[PDB]
RNA sequence: UUGGCACCUCGAUGUCGGCUCAUCGCAUCCUGGGGCUGUAGUCGGUCCCAAGGGUUGGGCUGUUCGCCCAUUAAAGCGGUACGCGAGCUGGGUUCAGAACGUCGUGAGACAGUUCGGUCCCUAUCCGUCGCGGGCGCAGGAAAUUUGAGAGGAGCUGUCCUUAGUACGAGAGGACCGGGAUGGACGCACCGCUGGUGUACCAGUUGUUCUGCCAAGGGCAUCGCUGGGUAGCUAUGUGCGGACGGGAUAAGUGCUGAAAGCAUCUAAGCAUGAAGCCCCCCUCAAGAUGAGAUUUCCCAUUCCGCAAGGAAGUAAGAUCCCUGAAAGAUGAUCAGGUUGAUAGGUCUGAGGUGGAAGUGUGGCGACACAUGGAGCUGACAGAUACUAAUCGAUCGAGGACUUAACC
């Protein structure tokens, strides 16, 4: 039956996307609406987490802004995201980087891999 | 008034001309068929039956076979009965499908809740527990049974028992999508019951 | 937490109605004849489903 | 789901492990039926590993099974027996490497015993 | 999912640094108030004697949590702390600046003043 | 309530407060509907009808009560052995110790104080909540159903508009009617968020074992740590309490006499509430008043004068077996060889995170490639490989009278 689910959700799935990994720095040009004036906003951070199947796939990006740690979770296949773009991959040994929640100050740094 | 009945499959997410998610429930309603068309002259009320299956003959029985053989169809497993609808519209042997509905009609849906088993007062009736410390030997228990004067226990005092398996309705849901080629409904939200289970859908009783 | 009264013979028996044993689900041993449990092995024939162990 | 068998995780693992070894050796054993039901899966699983015959599978199956003899006069152990003999037996079969014939109950337990075989 | 006896930190140049919660100004018994919500509070740690002071009762607005917020698109947002901002008997602040980022749910509620004061809104 | 009397109880009726559990009254705290007003409006006072629902969290005190802080639409008064200790606690009162003040010659004593001080019981009956079996319901069966009747639910704010209108000198600031969004409560569900997840994955310490290296196993709270599928879950998601009808309460009245007038009343007419009956949801034919509809089976054999009995069966169901969406057990449901019920196998999903071995670089720890690898419990799709074998049991023959068709 999950076959059936995939059959009916393949339309809302996307193909514009790169492959990204938990642990890699990444910008996203998400869309926003204020006064009927649509705009974009660039959320640039590191991927803590990616999970889910097909349309329910979800991923979390973490950042620091004005000394404050921020996390922002998105479902993958939104139309609301105009685009995503990697800036650097990362040599990481895990899938879910919940220790970076705690850490910062040049210990929360990811060794680039140049994939 | 309208109505249909099919089988639940599962849940997922769907967008709506936006980034706006929708938690969706998925139902397959292979084309249901009329079986009998009741009347106030003989049956005391106007109503119809609907069958939803295609059983094996090794599973069905003779009386079922006759009762359906009034129509030109096969024995059915999930047969139920709709009430208070237009009668002249329908006939016997008449199939009904999902293209009845559309992508914005509201609905009352009905099913059979999951079986949770012999559970206690808290999980069954939402009671509060006692403290887990400060010397208490009391928790997870239902409470007092009542006062002393009547020498008895009133009815309706709530207690453990087989939680689940109840016929439940959910009102004012909203249809999201239809796939008549796959005989599928996609409904905003969640319904009672487990997967593979019967679900009777109805035009909402506003 | 104790019996306020002694239980009478009648109610004792009425309780012990259902306290009883059903017979087994029994079948013959088609090999050497005698009886047997369904879906289980004939201890004396040492046979099952037309096959000896 | 899966059964517990009135034991903890560790000691049920040990039970099943010993029983797998015993069955590989003897090719037939009498136990309770439920224990057999729970064997059936893992036993056919180790047989898949034998059918693979890879070293990775050898090391997996070694991690599971116990270090016992399966045939004297050969210095053979259960693991070698498994791979060689049983994979050579069941090159061609796809699952269903077992039979579970129910026996009647036991005198002390009233426990429904049953034998289990490699077919 | 803050509640009473939560200790938060302030995000303005008012003179208060740490604060404690007494109540959510919702209904009869409201247990929690995630973001864009209002609370009654006391100061526990403050600066030297600026505007707001130790042991002073106020009411304040929440601007961020780590019990993050949800959005209709499924885009959720959580931060690494739980912070607030103080107001003046109205939806307007009193501190003249803001320290830290803020969410977009403060336009649903009409705290557009605070939104303008902010450096960033997310 | 303080009390008075001593009627049951001293062959034991456990006593304050608190927790859980609620329930009833209404002399109503809020919400609803009205009269009067020293009611301009907004807010109010008082009185009347209304008990459907709701009626906060903290500090101090053992406390009840009470004061205080901050909220709320409101923070109601009481009864139920000052409800509820075979349901909990046991802080206080109210045993034995010790101490202060005071009294007493003294032993000791104090509704004076202080510190500390064992709360037993496998539920027989009724009762309550759930679950099965038996029989009945003038033949035997499978399904769908009616609805007497029962239970549930039943709360409320804020904002916008009307309209800064009406009112007001101004400050200020509406009724009604529309619309949106919330709180608490409840139902369901896991697609999201998160949790758990002890036969999933990885890392890692000590020791020991597989002859040694490598690779692995055992024990150490699952050894610890980081994640985590299914399922179960809330804090998460969805949804609801809406539209409305009928008859009424207080109230308002119309017409109208008795009583040439007046009069809501006697005749006769109509309005009028969160309330009553319905509408909404659930259970429901043991509703012994046992219902209705559709479909299946046939009216066999032996005795027995008949009455009636047994003894093989039909339709059909079960024993037994595989199992779970179900489940304490029974039960329910899906299946039982012309079949995918479960396991296994193969594909996958998802989870973990880049296996072992080999090679290269490095003195080495180790890193890189082989290679999104390897592994994977329950998840879904196929697959007749294994096990659901062969059997056996039960199960109808359909009373009489009357009326109508015949």
């Amino acid at each position: 039956m999950q076959k059936l689910i995939e059959d009916i959700t393949k339309e809302q799935l996307r193909t514009d996307l790169p492959a990204f990994r938990p642990g890699d720095t990444l910008r996203v040009h998400v869309k926003v609406v204020e006064g009927n004036r649509e705009r974009i906003q660039i959320f640039e951070g590191v991927v803590i987490k990616r999970r889910g199947g097909g349309i329910s796939e979800t991923f979390t990006v973490r950042k620091i802004s004005y000394g404050v740690g921020v996390e922002r979770t998105f479902p993958v296949h939104t139309p609301k995201i105009a685009k995503i773009e990697v800036v650097r991959y990362g040599k990481v040994r895990r899938a879910k980087l919940y220790y970076l929640r705690e850490l910062r100050g040049k210990a929360a740094r990811i060794k680039e891999i140049r994939r | 008034t309208k109505g249909i009945l099919g089988r639940k499959i599962g849940m997922t997410q769907v967008f709506a001309e936006n980034g706006d998610l929708i938690p969706v429930t998925v139902i397959e309603a292979a084309p249901n068929v009329v079986l009998q068309k009741k009347t106030a002259e003989n049956d005391g009320y106007e109503a119809i039956q609907l069958g939803f299956d295609d059983k094996r003959e090794k599973l069905s029985n003779k009386p079922e076979k006759g009762h359906v053989a009034k129509a030109e169809t096969a024995p059915k497993r999930f047969v139920k009965e709709l009430r208070g609808v237009e009668m002249d519209a329908y006939e016997v042997g008449q199939e009904v499908k999902v293209e009845i509905f559309s992508a914005g009609e509201i609905v009352d849906v009905t099913g059979v809740s999951k079986g949770k088993g012999f559970q206690g007062a808290i999980k069954r009736h939402g009671q509060s527990r006692g403290p887990m410390s400060h010397g208490s030997r009391y928790h997870r228990r239902p409470g007092s049974m009542g006062p002393v004067d009547p020498n008895r226990v009133f009815k309706g005092k709530l207690l453990p028992g087989r939680m689940g398996g109840e016929q439940i309705t959910v009102q004012n849901l909203e249809i999201v999508k239809v796939d008549a080629e796959r005989n599928l409904l996609l409904i905003k939200g969640n319904v009672p019951g487990a997967k593979k289970s019967l679900i009777t859908v109805k035009s909402a009783v506003k | 937490a104790v019996p306020f009264r002694r239980t009478s013979k009648m109610k004792k028996r009425l309780r012990r109605t259902h306290f009883k044993l059903n017979v087994p689900g029994m079948t013959e041993c088609p090999s050497c004849g005698e009886m047997k449990l369904s879906h289980r092995v004939c201890k004396a024939c040492g046979s099952y489903n037309g096959k000896d162990i | 789901s899966y059964r517990k068998l009135g034991r903890t995780s560790a000691q049920r693992k040990a039970m099943l492990r010993d029983l797998t070894t015993d069955l590989i050796i003897n090719e037939r054993i009498e136990t309770t039926e439920t224990r057999a039901k729970e064997l059936r899966s893992v036993v056919e699983k180790m047989i898949t590993l034998g059918k693979r015959g890879d070293l990775h599978a050898r090391r997996q199956a070694a991690a599971y099974i116990r270090n016992e003899v399966a045939n004297e006069e050969n210095n053979q152990d259960a693991l070698q027996k498994l791979f060689s003999d049983i994979a050579t037996r069941y090159e061609e079969r796809q699952g269903g490497y077992t039979r579970i014939m129910k026996l009647g109950p036991r005198r002390g337990d009233g426990a429904p015993m049953a034998i289990i075989e490699l077919v | 999912m803050i509640q009473q006896e939560t200790r938060l930190k302030v995000a303005d140049n008012s003179g208060a640094r740490e604060v404690l919660t007494i109540k959510v100004l919702g209904g009869s018994g409201r247990k929690t108030a995630n973001i864009g919500d209002v609370i009654v509070c006391t100061v526990k740690q403050a600066t030297p004697g600026g505007v707001v002071k130790k042991g002073e009762v106020v009411k304040a607005v929440i601007v961020r949590t780590k019990s993050g917020a949800r959005r209709s698109d499924g885009s959720y947002i959580s931060f690494d702390e739980n912070a607030c901002v103080i107001i003046r008997d109205d939806k307007s602040p009193r501190g003249t600046r803001i320290f830290g980022p803020v969410a977009r749910e403060l336009r649903e509620n009409n705290f557009m003043k605070i939104v303008s004061l902010a450096p960033e809104v997310i």
